[PDB]
């Protein structure tokens, strides 16, 4: 055990290590040990894109046969030690720190992207869509829609809609009779992470931002069958965003605006692109919870009787994203490994 | 390999080498320039030197006379090749992000140490005591904090400063010093004065209960020899300047107490933590050395705290140091090697790893 792999043994001694943690640990050690094969970025990408897409038991599955494959360059213990470690992760929804971390890096690489090369009219035309949905007692103070500031903006009020134009899509949905979210109103806390990090959660002392007061949502553990407990990936800052729903009701209307576009594909998934970094940026709703609102049985009828196939926001370059959280996943899970031994230290020295 | 601990203050530079229980070298951390003098030689030639701080309020300003005084540590106090030890220091709560990358930046490419380490100073005074959650009262000899500490993680968003510490306190002391007729407008009666609040100033428990008695009787003053032979008598000042802690409407600042800020500070944290927050409340720093302040601070949260919330002031008799205390601790695990960012990672990732390491 080098140096390298006593770092990566160390970090896989942590106690709260899960799925996302396991997956960026190790394809960190795989890429410092076997980076220099020559097939090695296709694995790379491979994983990347099972990690956006939270298949973590396909990438768990990759690694540990990548691990088999170079078991005599890399260890016959080590790579027993992590078959056995793979077996034995989980995740709980409401703390996923390397996940939110992750998410939040990646809302942000989709603001980098919507930024380059931004369209305006997708969103004067989203605009113009939004006011023939929005009830009477809804105003509009973007009359037209120039640079993306505004269009955030615009995406971000199409949360008035809720509770109204979206009752039937909410109905119709099987998915949605699963959200958990506890009702009752805890208030609100100061945190001074981004998008959907939890409060007391470590960051990076460039990543924290100006402290601002944040809702605090629960799950609801009494709910039978609820989406974030069927679904324990996935962060749990909310549960299945239910605006989403209102955007999808938006974005009919858009469609059915539009039926001659030969790029409404196009622009239908920019503008999911925008919502889901908006709503992973501000903290209202992680990826998967966005994601799978567009995942439903009967709403991706709807996009699929327009002829419109969702991406899902999902992008190939991953690249900065998932090496800044396989930084922040070492450095959690070797601090609390350091902890226990100062803990361990101090209680023997006194 | 010894790993150099260096926890650098407003007024003390403490550095020593981890695993040893006290600071090899606890220096006052002032520049003389007229070639330039750092600590005590400066201190002593207060006429001919003009003296600067490179340190006010905790957050390094000065960078020259900063560079200065990490020399004159590593080499005219501790006597040792930089390049040879991985060195562990400090930094403020809530300290820039800028100072942090110029702190790393100056210990690899003037320094160029093998390794390096920034841990925030709360933080370090918490491992001392064994614990990774728990609020610190960090309060020095130029700024208070009330840090809340989350698993070794100091919550951005409930820390709080408050300029008030060991030198408003001496400040102080001289004013009221003045007011009973003892002239104190020097360096080294300043100094002296110093040396008065460390030796006899306390925090009163009850402040009213203690001025009465000064009034009334005169149990509670207390002499003092003078360098000069003169023999001064100090009464109710005993518990008048650390009492600016708790009020500090004493010297004109419209700000809260100790108490009141911890307080703030553990009502700005999450609900779910407060409880270990109230349990683990450690206090830290030179200025949290006066006689009773556990005491004062315990009944005063006690007050403040909702009643069957349950309250543990944690004040040990060496928490004057107990920043390097903690960075010895740290800087002498185990598990700690893989931490320090090496030259290589510095090389390969630039200043900003500090970021990405030191969190
Ligand atoms: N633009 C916005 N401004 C403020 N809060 C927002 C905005 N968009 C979403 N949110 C908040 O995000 C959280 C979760 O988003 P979600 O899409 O689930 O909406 P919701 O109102 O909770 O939906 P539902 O009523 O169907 O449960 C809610 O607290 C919601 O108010
Ligand atoms: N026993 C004591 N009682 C009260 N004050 C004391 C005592 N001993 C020292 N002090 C004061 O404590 C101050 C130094 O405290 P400390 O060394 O913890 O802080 P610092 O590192 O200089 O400052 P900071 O970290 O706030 O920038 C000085 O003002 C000194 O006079
Ligand atoms: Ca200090
Ligand atoms: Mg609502």
């Amino acid at each position: 055990y080098t140096k390298i792999e006593s770092s990566l043994l160390l970090a896989l001694d942590y106690p709260k290590l899960d799925e996302s943690d396991f997956i960026l640990l190790l394809t960190k050690f795989l890429e410092k040990k076997l980076g220099n094969n020559d097939n090695y970025p296709t694995f790379s990408k491979q994983i990347q894109k099972y990690y956006l897409e939270q298949e973590y038991k396909k990438a768990i599955e990759n690694i540990l046969r990548l691990c088999q494959e170079n078991e005599t360059l890399l260890g016959t213990n080590l790579v027993q030690r992590l078959i056995t470690k793979s077996s034995q992760v989980t995740s709980n929804p409401k703390d996923n720190e390397s996940r939110r971390f992750y998410e939040v890096l990646y809302a942000e690489h989709l603001e980098s992207i919507l930024r380059k090369d931004f369209d305006c009219s997708i969103f004067d035309e989203l605009n113009e869509a939004y006011n023939e949905v929005r009830p009477e007692y809804t105003v509009n103070d973007l009359t037209k829609i120039n640079t993306f500031e505004e269009a955030r903006k615009l995406i971000l009020a199409f949360v008035m809609l809720n509770d109204n134009v979206e009752l039937g899509l909410k109905a119709q949905s099987a998915i949605y009779q699963k959200k958990d979210r506890s009702r009752e109103e805890l208030g609100q806390v100061l945190t001074a992470n981004p998008g959907i990090m939890k409060p007391n959660s470590p960051n990076f002392a460039d990543n924290t931002v100006p402290i601002k007061k944040i809702d605090k949502i629960a799950i609801d553990e009494k709910k039978a069958g609820g989406y974030s407990k069927t679904n324990p990936q996935v962060p749990f800052v909310a549960s299945l965003s239910g605006t989403t729903y209102s955007l999808v009701v938006v974005l009919q209307k858009y469609m059915d605006k539009h039926k001659t576009d030969p790029n409404l594909e196009k622009k239908i998934n920019n503008i999911v692109m925008l919502w889901t970094s908006a709503y992973i940026k501000d903290g209202y709703a992680s990826y998967k919870e966005v994601i799978d609102i567009f995942k439903d049985a009967h709403i991706q009828s709807i996009f699929a009787r327009a002829n419109i196939k969702l991406d899902y926001a999902i992008i190939d370059d991953t690249d900065h994203e998932f090496h800044r959280a396989q930084e922040y996943t070492q450095g959690i899970a070797t601090k609390a490994m350091m902890h226990q031994e100062l803990v361990q230290k101090v209680q023997e020295k006194s | 390999t010894t790993a150099l601990v260096c926890d650098n203050g407003s007024g003390l530079v403490k550095a020593g080498f981890a695993g040893d229980d006290a600071p090899r070298a606890v220096f006052p951390s002032i520049v003389g320039r007229p070639d330039s003098y750092v600590g005590d030689e400066a201190q002593s030639k207060r006429g001919i030197l003009t003296l600067k701080y490179p340190i006010e309020h905790g957050i390094i300003t000065n960078w020259d006379d900063m560079e200065k005084i990490w020399h004159h540590t590593f080499y005219n106090e501790l006597r040792v090749a930089p390049e040879e030890h991985p060195t562990l220091l400090t930094e403020a709560p809530l300290n820039p992000k800028a100072n942090r990358e110029k702190m790393t930046q100056i210990m690899f490419e003037t320094f160029n140490v093998p390794a390096m380490y920034v841990a925030i100073q709360a933080v370090l005074s918490l491992y001392a005591s064994g614990r990774t959650t728990g609020i610190v009262l960090d309060s020095g000899d130029g700024v208070t904090h009330n840090v809340p500490i989350y698993e070794g993680y100091a919550l951005p968003h409930a820390i709080m400063r408050l300029d008030l510490a060991g030198r408003d306190l001496t400040d102080y002391l001289m004013k009221i010093l003045t007011e009973r007729g003892y002239s104190f407008v020097t360096t080294a009666e300043r100094e002296i004065v110093r040396d008065i609040k460390e030796k006899l100033c306390y925090v009163a428990l009850d402040f009213e209960n203690e001025m009465a008695t000064a009034a009334s009787s005169s149990s509670l003053e207390k002499s003092y020899e003078l360098p000069d032979g003169q023999v001064i008598t100090i009464g109710n000042e005993r518990f008048r300047c650390p009492e600016t802690l708790f009020q500090p409407s004493f010297i004109g600042m419209e700000s809260a107490g100790i108490h009141e800020t911890t307080y703030n500070s553990i009502m700005k944290c999450d609900i779910d933590i407060r409880k270990d927050l109230y349990a683990n409340n450690v206090m830290s720093g030179g200025t949290t050395m006066y006689p009773g302040i556990a005491d004062r601070m315990q009944k005063e949260i006690t007050a403040l705290a909702p009643s069957t919330m349950k309250i543990k002031i944690i004040a040990p008799p060496e928490r004057k140091y107990s920043v390097w205390i903690g960075g010895s601790i740290l800087a002498s695990l185990s598990t700690f090697q893989q931490m320090w960012i090496t030259k290589q990672e510095y090389d390969e990732a630039g200043p900003s790893i500090v970021h990405r390491k030191c969190f």
